[PDB]
């Protein structure tokens, strides 16, 4: 049986989740409009709205907050693509290989990413995550929590409060384990499985950074991007 | 410096 | 009688606007949509699109090239809002008071301009200015020489060689007045009004640099420029 | 500094 203290951050989680995860995606058709690097223009305004995302649910973990400015910046610019990730397997769809958010406009296939600079160096390895995360049918608890303990990572580059931030990881692992045994029937080898997973993107942001770099080193493409984008991907340290 | 990330983590 | 020298100018004027002024406006679909600080995505999408055209242009100008990367950038971030607000008399219609360009999308009045913060300071001596302009009834020679004079003016600050740009103005001007005598029948009094313009653009660069300052000071505001408006009219010196 | 600038200054 699980406790009240780990059932309230499960609440918080998904609250957090749910006010910052749109299901209707309506605010797609703000940004620039998708071009079949043609696809850069509206994947940088995707990304620079799902960022503004990404800081809205951090701010709802409980306990990031309570972290100074600059530790909860450096949890940011380096997680920020990895949360992007798993969010992004809301809407991934296993029988297209694609991204889908509402109409054929704002559905994204590994081409459309090419079109953004990215090689399949990024997106073979990018896909095949989505597709075993995918597999995984993770509870929207267990999503969230997976979400959360990717964010708050304390062997991040930046990091000062390293005690505080793995006091803070370590109590959500905690949530994620008793959640599974208790709540997730068959699920005895799920935990290693989501671990798994955390390894896999940091690989996949080792990759992205490389790529990010060729594109932010290009001032034609850079000044396609959005000064979120920029700030947040970029190398500067507080 | 991130002044944007700055502004975004306020209230 | 006009000398060779300076057709040339004009043909090299002519050619530099006919390739950098769209008349179709059909790149206007890949800005962030019109919303009716609603209006600030698209305009500044319309407005970072509009340097792109401006440096364009100013490349193509007979001495422009040879000045220093510094002179060039110094003149640039100085003159760009001036330009900008010349070369959009193209699409004003004083039967509207607003810049058309295509479709109802496309039509700009003052209140879509205040939904981009912004007020009647600006937009009241702007809007004042079109008509005022549009109603001299300019040659495309005269309109693009405008263009050009505004741009190559050695009191701006940041510029090192005021001789150098003093040389390439007079010359501009000279062209103009030899124009505006012999081919714009009763221009007499022309050139002093085209001068005048010239006085209000300074003006109005004020205004608009003041205004600026408050929407680049709020990062809500400033992060939905581009990175191109920033840099541009940023207080970065080389 | 004018990283953009620079690059459009360009070719
Ligand atoms: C961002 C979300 C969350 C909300 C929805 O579920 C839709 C979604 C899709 C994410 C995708 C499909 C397009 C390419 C992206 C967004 C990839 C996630 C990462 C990848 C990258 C690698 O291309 C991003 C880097 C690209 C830039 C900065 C242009
Ligand atoms: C930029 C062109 C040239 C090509 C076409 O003729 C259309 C046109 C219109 C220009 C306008 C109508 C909207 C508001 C603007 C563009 C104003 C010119 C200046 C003004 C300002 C003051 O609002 C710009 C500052 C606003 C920003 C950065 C959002």
């Amino acid at each position: 049986m699980l406790s009240d203290e780990q059932m309230q951050i499960i609440n918080s989680l998904v609250e957090a989740h749910h006010k910052t995860y749109d299901d209707s995606y309506s605010d797609f058709v703000r940004f620039r409009p998708p071009v079949r690097l043609s696809m850069l223009p509206h994947l940088a305004d995707l990304v620079s709205y799902s960022i503004q995302k990404v800081i809205g649910f951090a701010k709802m973990i409980p306990g990031f907050r309570d972290l100074t400015a600059e530790d909860q910046i450096a949890l940011l610019k380096s997680s920020a693509i990895e949360i992007i990730m798993l969010r992004s397997n809301q809407s991934f769809s296993l029988e297209d290989m694609s991204w889908s958010c509402g109409g054929p406009d704002f559905k994204y296939c590994i081409n459309d990413v090419t079109k953004a600079g990215h090689t399949l160096e990024l997106l073979e390895p990018l896909v095949k995550f989505q597709v075993g995360l995918k597999k995984l049918k993770l509870h929207e608890e267990e999503h969230v929590l997976l979400m959360a303990i990717c964010l708050l990572s304390p062997d991040r580059p930046g990091v000062q409060d390293h005690v505080r931030i793995e006091a803070l990881q370590d109590r959500l692992c905690d949530v994620l384990q008793a959640y599974i045994r208790i709540q997730h029937p068959g699920g005895r080898l799920l935990y290693a499985k989501m671990i798994q997973k955390l390894a896999d993107l940091r690989s996949l942001n080792e990759e992205h950074s490389k790529q990010y770099r060729s594109l932010s080193f290009q001032p034609e493409h850079s000044m396609q991007l959005t000064p979120l984008v920029l700030e947040v991907f970029g190398s500067e340290v507080s | 410096r991130h002044k944007i990330l700055h502004r975004l983590l306020q209230e």
